[PDB]
């Protein structure tokens, strides 16, 4: 029940925050990342 | 943190033994150089308008007065098709030759200290990195420092206590709801407002945004001394 | 930052629709596919270096209904959602100089 | 490009880094001003003449920008040194290469079999050579547009999702931050300099 | 006309497709150029 499909693409969900003149987002937790780079 | 690490370096063993097509930068370079060899070859093959290819064929066959213009042909042709090979390695060479000076400078900023340039030595704060070797390359595995959880807060530019602005000297004022706090950008850690960390410059009538707060002196309980 | 993408058939360039100059291309061997491999990749080269530069967030934001920024107008360089393209009056200069 | 100033203007340096957290525009910039060596005083106590200076300046990139002609030199010498690749590409086609005539009908329905091709084979490999000189042009093109696409792409990065402590490179003197715009076949930042 | 079609005119041949158009050409012009030396209209020898 498959087939191919064309679509226009996608540029990423929309997360639009809340903004004022008196508010801050302050983080309470982290996470440590290992990326990995490859080059010629 | 020893934990998280730990993990995280053990993902990368699995994204790597499953995942091939992580070092495609690689197999393109062995694979553009592999198919112009071969090009070359497949070369040798053709006639270029003569009667044939091979030399043999033409050197015993024909006489010199008519050879000589059968084998020019195939030596108009044949280095044609090296000046092509030439010239697309040696622009290659340029490509690849960016590609080292780029991976010179990360062996540079991102190992051999701390950056601060954004997004160069990884996604994230960067913090240090640890170089890994490979054929025809260079692997790199930027450690970063990335805050996951977030929570809102009602802040402030500065405080008034007598007339005086109080301006904090590092991070910036938070309140949860009722009681104001010091706190760092990056993580929350609240501390007590007082003249320690803060820093005063001119007054509360100037100041946009300012609210009305006491500031801890360090030097009160002295006074019942 | 990139450049109009362009293919060309070695055939129809040298051979304009011609049975007997194609029958002696033919002999030349593999200069004609050399040439498209070329330009092909030129063209791909072209549609990443708007993806290393532009897409540098895969999440996209937007503004608040109410545009308070301490006394800075950045109505000149934020988008015209009145408009039909969606650009700011600073992209309007520029894709018509 | 409209994503990165609304997370520019009002996230700052955060959403280049992870999860974006909200900071207020005024309180943005007193970061900015400490991260060049200036105590945070001096924004709070002249907002107003912060603003006023920013949105005096950007009226003067419209009225430049739609005056001088001259500014935008970059990206048509692009468009202009690919549309003489074209239009020599063709026009080789009108030469003779040394033949009786650059059009083939003329010789192959004119001259006999073993006569029209060798006049046939000089317009093949002097055609032909038009082409790899056309192709390798455009390839040692690619490769500027490739260190340019590069440097943008590190400017969208340095100058644009935080501040940037090199000297001339997110624009003349003490840099606070960027604010980018599109344009056809390249990009534009807008700097802004203590 | 609307058809790939080839063409053997008093002073013009070649191939492509026909079309009616806004273009005029003099009483003593027959066919057209583009920038490149290219042809791409003519007036028909018998009708106007």
């Amino acid at each position: 029940s498959q087939s191919i499909i064309a679509y226009t693409m996608s540029l990423g969900a929309e997360n639009s925050v809340a903004y004022s003149n008196n508010s801050i987002a302050i983080p309470t937790n982290f996470t440590i990342s290992v990326t990995t780079e490859i080059l010629p | 943190i020893a934990n998280q690490f730990n993990s995280a370096i053990g993902k990368i063993q699995d994204s790597l033994s499953s995942t091939a097509s992580a070092l495609g930068k690689l197999q393109n370079v062995v694979n553009q150089n592999a198919q112009a060899l071969n090009t070359l070859v497949k070369q040798l093959s053709s006639n270029f308008g003569a009667i044939s290819s091979v030399l043999n064929d033409i050197l015993s066959r024909l006489d010199p007065p008519e050879a000589e213009v059968q084998i020019d042909r195939l030596i108009t042709g044949r280095l044609q098709s090296l000046q092509t090979y030439v010239t697309q390695q040696l622009i290659r060479a340029a490509e690849i030759r960016a590609s080292a000076n780029l991976a010179a400078t990360k062996m540079s900023e991102c190992v051999l200290g701390q950056s601060k340039r954004v997004d160069f030595c990884g996604k994230g704060y960067h913090l240090m990195s640890f170089p890994q070797s490979a054929p025809h390359g260079v692997v790199f595995l930027h450690v970063t420092y990335v805050p996951a959880q977030e929570k809102n807060f009602t802040t402030a530019p500065a405080i008034c206590h007598d007339g005086k602005a109080h301006f904090p000297r590092e991070g910036v004022f938070v309140s949860n709801g009722t009681h104001w706090f010091v706190t760092q950008r990056n993580f929350y850690e609240p501390q007590i407002i007082t003249t320690d960390n803060t820093f005063v410059s001119g007054n509360c009538d100037v100041v946009i945004g300012i609210v009305n707060n006491t500031v801890y002196d360090p030097l009160q309980p002295e006074l019942d001394s | 930052v990139s450049m109009t993408k362009t293919s060309v058939d070695c055939t129809m360039y040298i051979c304009g629709d011609s049975t007997e100059c194609s029958n002696l291309l033919l002999q030349y061997g593999s200069f004609c596919t050399q040439l498209n491999r070329a330009l092909t990749g030129i063209a791909v080269e072209q549609d990443k270096n708007t993806q290393e530069v532009f897409a540098q967030v895969k999440q996209i934001y937007k503004t608040p209904p109410i545009k308070d920024f301490g006394g800075f107008n950045f109505s000149q360089i934020l988008p015209d959602p009145s408009k039909p393209s969606k650009r700011s009056f600073i992209e309007d200069l520029l894709f018509n100089k | 490009t409209s994503a990165l100033l609304a997370g520019t203007i009002t996230s700052g340096w955060t959403f280049g880094a992870g999860a974006a957290l909200q900071i207020p525009f005024a309180m943005q910039m007193a970061y900015r001003f400490n991260g060049i060596g200036v105590t945070q005083n001096v924004l709070y106590e002249n907002q107003k003449l912060i603003a006023n200076q920013f949105n005096s300046a950007i009226g003067k990139i419209q009225d430049s920008l739609s005056s001088t002609a001259s500014a935008l030199g970059k990206l048509q010498n692009v468009v202009n040194q690919n549309a003489q690749a074209l239009n020599t590409l063709v026009k080789q086609l009108s030469s003779n290469f040394g033949a009786i005539s650059s059009v083939l009908n003329d010789i192959l329905s004119r001259l006999d079999p073993p006569e029209a091709e060798v006049q046939i084979d000089r317009l093949i490999t002097g055609r032909l050579q038009s082409l790899q000189t056309y192709v390798t042009q455009q390839l040692i093109r690619a490769a500027e547009i490739r260190a340019s696409a590069n440097l943008a792409a590190t400017k969208m990065s340095e100058c644009v999702l935080g501040q940037s402590k090199r000297v001339d490179f997110c624009g003349k003197g003490y840099h606070l931050m960027s604010f980018p715009q599109s344009a056809p076949h390249g990009v534009v930042f807008l700097h802004v300099t203590y | 006309k609307n058809k790939c079609v080839n063409f053997n005119f008093n002073g013009l041949t070649g191939t492509g497709v026909l079309t009616e158009s806004n273009k005029k050409f003099l009483p003593f012009q027959q066919f057209g150029r583009d920038i490149a030396d290219t042809t791409d209209a003519v007036r028909d020898p018998q009708t106007l």
